[PDB]
């Protein structure tokens, strides 16, 4: 549907639209990666990012 | 984490799309990646090039 490569590691991302805010997941493989397409993927569909956090623990 | 570098090395920045840092820390303490978006507004550990330690820098959590 757009980005998402795969779910290694679970990147929390929440968003907030022109009144709706709310929290979604970002899958990619790197730290960095995932980093950019929480901005990246988002912020052309309208979507401005609020904050993230990060949820690696080491397996 | 709180107001700290998760792992060691150089803290660096990069874009930020409204009012953001990207946060791209440059591990010195082993090969271990740690890259977020912390929003410009939060109290960061700390300048972008700047050497830091895992967890000490300004708060531990």
């Amino acid at each position: 549907t757009g980005s998402l490569s795969v779910d290694n590691k679970k990147f929390w991302a929440t968003v907030e639209s022109s009144e709706h805010s709310f929290e979604v997941p970002i899958y990619a493989e790197t730290l960095d990666e995932a980093l950019e397409l929480a901005e990246w993927q988002y912020v052309p569909a309208g979507f401005e990012v609020t904050r993230v956090r990060p949820c690696v623990a080491p397996k | 984490p709180a107001i700290l570098a998760e792992i060691s090395g150089i803290v660096s920045f990069g874009k930020e799309t409204k009012g953001k840092r990207r946060l791209v820390i440059t591990p010195v303490d082993g090969s271990d990646p740690y890259e977020e978006m912390i929003p410009k507004w939060r109290q960061l550990n700390v300048f972008e090039g700047e050497r830091v330690e895992r967890g000490d820098v300004i708060s531990d959590g």
